[PDB]
């Protein structure tokens, strides 16, 4: 029985593959960053709806997906009231700044609000709470490499003002572009395409 | 080569080990941990190579 | 706190806009029911 | 059915219950255990099947395999 | 049946109201999601040779921005609608400046009727829907993504942005249930928004042809 | 007003290296000091690294337009 | 030489259980499982019993091996083989299904 | 997927399954005997049901009780249907639901011998007492994996998958199924491609095709990047209609004769 099954599979799979290859032999990604066929008919405005090669993509997990409202609040809010916690994590020359300054507090509140909005989007986009998702850059591995290179020693108070993180994240979100162009439609498409990774 | 960093689990890794104590020191020498491209723990198998 | 209050009153304005849309829809339904009646 | 006698009503109820039970589908077999944590629901209840050990979530229903 | 017929009529009406609201015609938030109790209490709940009889529950709704544009929703009683019924409907419509309409036929209209329907097309747009096709609102289905009928200006803007000829965009035949639901016609682009698992959101376009 | 990506695709890099190697093998002047090697492909690779290949790629768009990039203009992937 | 005793005991138990199932089916006690006819449910029960027996035998054989064993080393390294292979080689082959 | 309270308790789901399953006279009938009983009150057979109620021949179509109970039917509706389907040309004298035997009596009032044979044959073969066509039988299986369990975000935040009754059919109607009450009109897919193209729309067909392909490619535990599946789906759903990958679907596209002849129908396309 096993041998017969093997023989028939060897006879059928070849034909299946031939038809598949002959039905999409001309589709390609033109320099306009779009997928078209020999008749120049657009099949996808971006390859794979994202415009990224399948080689440099890794499995990862979405930390802000499927948490519990309370845990999400106490894991991404950066409470700026517990000065003891701030002294433990940040340095003295930063605790006073993050306390006295109100602009920093407003900025952090806005960050948390955007985080909640992204959480809502993720919940309405990935039903069934599937944290496992595929993305280009493995941020956890990058962070680990940074730690091991610069010898972070995660026990001492670090010198990294939260505003630096916020501004850097915004600048990087600006740098990573897929749909070039300042047109309103262009920007809408850029945001949509590079939504999940953001 | 280089300074790689990665974590993997060996084939014969008892599931009820991370939860209990000895998480970071495994009697069965599992939980492959590589830092700065230097093997530290675990036994390499297909899951890691 | 004042910003919260002005947000609340803006929501009140939106509620009043809902009220006006409802009243306009009723004021056109009063005329439209006549056409519905004469149709049969 | 309302006007049917007591014995007839009892027989009809038994027949309906038997038919309802028979219409169902047999549940998938497996060794239920709480040693595996499902990543799709966070629950511990689940069932395993060895043949590669496939894991099926008990409440959440997460499906995975371990080699 | 009586109760089942009343339920079917109510579901049909709810679907029609949802459809008009989707298209853009202004409708009550009340009638948009009215339950069945008020429907019974309104008409009489005796469709079997009683008050809630077809052709009496028709509704006329005007467009949101264009109050001069309306569209009827008829309910002919003939299971096999002929040509005379549609003829009289069109004749009575001609009194008003209305142009669009919607026919709800019990069973499939005779082929001879479709010819007349298309014949009067440029002067009076009217389409047909089987009650079996109206008992459910597809646009809510999980598979069906969110459609958005685009305006000519933005269609031209899109074509000029991508330097792409509209003939090169994807196609979607008018017979598509979604197409007939939105009332789109030939030479008109529909935006599609799908949840992308690898990009969060992905927006595409389809030209009707 | 060029909208093509500012990186050199692997296809373009491969073709440029090959064509420059053929030109060198046909006794064409080099654009970099030779350290004592003879393989035309190696010389082409060195020139690519030094950004001195006298070639400009013409990327055609689906519409019909095109853009002329200079090898010494866009960033080299490898 | 003890794993053999375990395997023989398990196989005898499985044989006895299938014989009892056959007796019940013959005397009309095995009620039809939902969604299946009497023959279908009988076959399903027999197959489940046999598969359970095979799995138990294989688990015993695996737990009876020694670290120096070579089958186990190759299987755990995953180079070539699997646990079912060792189970078939030592404990018992199993059911020979067709179609 | 059941929508109403039936999603929880099987009792109120069995009726839904019965009404979605096609049931016929052959399924509920046990014996069918024709008799040439001259006088209706004569009643060659011993049955005290005709005298109370009051052509020289009749059909005594006795029905089974176990099947009739399982599908939960009544002789009132059966008689109404049998009379209406063949018009006001017969007179079905049903029996009360108290007697042990579920006898009936079909008589014709206004070749005639074979007329009864023909009518009984054509009704027994197909009558549609309760249900729709196509759907032969319906299963009722609880979900064991997340792929079919209901998911609802709890006020606390966790997903907390719920276990609800779900039906598994063996035919394809979809259109008539979604219209039935207590049937979630939002998650009841069809597992068929061409049917969805006539019910939901081209985009829905694309999505369903993607899901089916992913299911059949990941069943064996293998993994295929989603980009390729998406590209294949788009290529199959670019021209609006479902272009088959066969020679009958790719050669119809206006690609080019030199490209069609390579795949197939070399001399024909040229």
């Amino acid at each position: 029985e096993g041998l017969i099954d093997t023989a028939v599979k060897t006879a059928e799979t070849g034909y299946i593959q031939r038809r598949l290859i002959k039905s999409m032999e001309s589709v390609m990604v033109k320099y306009d960053a779009t997928v078209r066929n020999s008749i120049n008919q657009v099949v996808q405005l971006r390859y794979g709806e994202d415009g990224l090669a399948g080689e440099s993509v890794e499995f990862q997990n979405l930390a802000t997906l499927k948490p519990s409202n309370k845990a999400f609040e106490k894991k991404f809010r950066f409470d700026y009231t517990n000065e003891r916690a701030l002294r433990r994590t940040l340095q003295e020359d930063l605790v006073k700044d993050v306390l006295s300054n109100a602009h920093i507090q407003n900025e952090l509140e806005r960050e948390f609000e955007r985080m909640r909005e992204d959480r809502e989007v993720l919940r309405v986009i990935f039903p069934t709470g599937d944290s496992k998702v595929v993305l280009p850059c493995n941020l956890l591995r990058m962070i680990w490499n940074a730690q091991k290179i610069f010898h972070i020693n995660p026990r001492l108070p670090s010198d990294l003002h939260p505003i630096k993180v916020v501004e850097g994240v915004k600048e990087l979100s600006k740098k990573l572009v897929i749909v070039n162009g300042d047109d309103p439609l262009s920007r809408q498409a850029q945001e949509n395409a590079t939504l999940l990774f953001n | 080569p280089g300074h790689i960093n990665c974590i993997r689990t060996h084939s014969t890794h008892p599931d009820d080990e991370d939860s209990g104590p000895y998480k970071h020191i495994s009697p069965g020498d599992t939980k492959v941990v590589v830092e700065n491209g230097e093997l530290i723990m675990g036994i390499l198998c297909k899951k890691s190579l | 706190r004042q910003k919260l209050l002005k947000e609340q009153e803006e929501k009140r304005l939106r509620e009043k806009e809902e009220q006006k849309k409802l009243l306009e829809q009723r004021a056109q339904y009063v005329e439209k029911t006549k056409n519905i009646l004469m149709f049969t | 059915e309302e006007m049917a006698s007591d014995e007839l009503k009892e027989m009809r109820k038994n027949l309906t219950k038997e038919a309802i039970r028979e219409h169902q589908m047999a549940k998938t077999g497996g060794t239920q255990t709480d040693l595996f944590t499902c990543g799709k629901c966070k629950k511990k209840n689940c069932t395993y099947t060895q043949v590669t050990t496939f894991v099926v979530c008990n409440e959440c229903g997460n499906r995975w395999k371990f080699c | 049946d009586d109760e089942e017929e009343t339920y079917r009529l109510w579901k049909i009406r709810k679907t029609i109201m949802q459809l008009c609201h989707d298209r853009g015609y202004l409708v009550t938030q009340d009638e948009l999601d009215q339950t069945l109790e008020e429907f019974k209490a309104q008409f009489g709940d005796k469709p079997s040779e009683g008050r809630p009889r077809r052709t009496d529950l028709t509704v006329l709704v005007a467009h949101n921005d264009d109050p001069t544009d309306q569209m009827f929703v008829f309910f002919p009683e003939e299971p096999k609608v002929g040509i005379k019924t549609i003829k009289v409907y069109c004749q009575r419509m001609q009194e008003e400046n209305i142009t669009r309409a919607l026919i709800v036929v019990q069973q499939g209209m005779t082929p001879s009727a479709k010819q007349s329907l298309v014949d009067m097309a440029p002067k009076y747009i009217l389409e047909q829907f089987l009650q079996q096709e109206l008992l459910i609102n597809i646009t809510e289905h999980e598979l069906v993504p969110e459609h958005v009928v685009m305006t000519k200006e933005e269609v031209t803007e899109l074509l000029a942005r991508y330097k792409l000829r509209e003939n090169q965009l994807p196609r979607i035949q008018a017979g598509d249930p979604v197409a007939r639901y939105f009332g789109i016609k030939r030479g008109q682009v529909v935006k599609i928004i799908r949840p992308s698992e690898t990009a969060g959101r992905y927006i595409t376009y389809r030209l009707v042809q | 007003k060029r909208i093509t990506t500012p990186y050199m695709t692997k296809y373009e890099r491969a073709r440029v290296l090959g064509t420059r190697a053929l030109q060198i093998a046909m006794c064409a002047p080099v654009m970099v000091e030779l350290e004592g090697e003879t393989d035309p492909l190696l010389i082409a690779m060195k020139e690519l690294k030094a950004r001195k290949i006298p070639i400009i790629i013409r990327r055609y768009l689906p519409d019909g337009s095109y853009e002329d990039w200079g090898v010494d203009e866009l960033i080299i992937s490898d | 030489s003890k794993t053999y005793q375990d395997i023989q005991n398990t196989i005898k138990k499985a044989k006895q259980d299938v014989i009892e199932v056959i007796e019940k089916a013959h005397n009309n006690e095995l009620e039809p499982t939902p969604g299946n006819t009497l023959r279908q449910t009988f076959e399903n029960q027999v197959n489940r019993i046999l598969n359970d027996a095979r799995d138990k035998t294989g688990s015993s054989a695996q737990k009876s091996l020694s670290e120096y064993n070579n089958f186990k080393s190759m299987v755990v390294s995953g180079a070539k083989g699997s646990k079912i292979n060792i189970s078939q080689v030592i404990a018992v082959v199993g059911q020979q299904n067709v179609e | 997927f059941l929508l109403g309270q039936s999603a929880r308790d099987a009792e109120r789901a069995k009726d839904i399954l019965c009404r979605l399953e096609h049931t016929t006279l052959r399924k509920v009938t046990a014996n069918t005997a024709i008799y040439y009983d001259p006088n209706p009150q004569s009643t060659v057979v011993a049955e005290d049901q005709e005298w109370v109620n009051v052509s020289p021949w009749l059909l005594r179509v006795e029905l089974d009780r176990k099947h009739m109970t399982d599908r939960k039917l009544t002789m009132e509706q059966i008689a109404e249907k049998i009379n209406a389907g063949f018009g006001d040309d017969l007179n079905c004298i049903f029996n009360d639901d108290n007697a042990e035997k579920l006898v009936l009596r079909i008589r014709i009032m206004n070749d005639d011998d074979v007329f009864l044979r023909c009518i009984e044959s054509n009704m027994l073969t197909d009558m549609t007492l309760q249900g729709i066509e196509q759907i032969s039988k319906v299963y009722m299986h609880l979900p064991q994996t997340d792929n079919k369990k209901k998911i609802i975000i709890t006020e606390d935040g966790e997903f907390k998958a719920l276990q609800e009754w779900i039906l598994e059919t063996d035919g394809v109607s979809l259109m008539r199924v979604l219209s039935e009450k207590d049937v979630d009109p939002v998650r009841t897919t069809s597992n068929d491609i061409v049917e969805i193209f006539t019910v939901l729309g081209i985009e829905a067909v694309r999505k369903a095709l993607e899901r089916e392909l992913y299911h059949v490619i990941s069943f064996d535990g293998s993994y295929v990047n989603y980009r390729h599946l998406a590209l294949l789906c788009d290529t199959m759903t670019c021209r609006g209609h479902l272009m088959a990958i066969t020679r009958h679907g790719v050669n119809r596209q206006d690609t080019g004769p030199l490209m069609k002849c390579s795949f197939e129908e070399t001399v024909d396309v040229l």
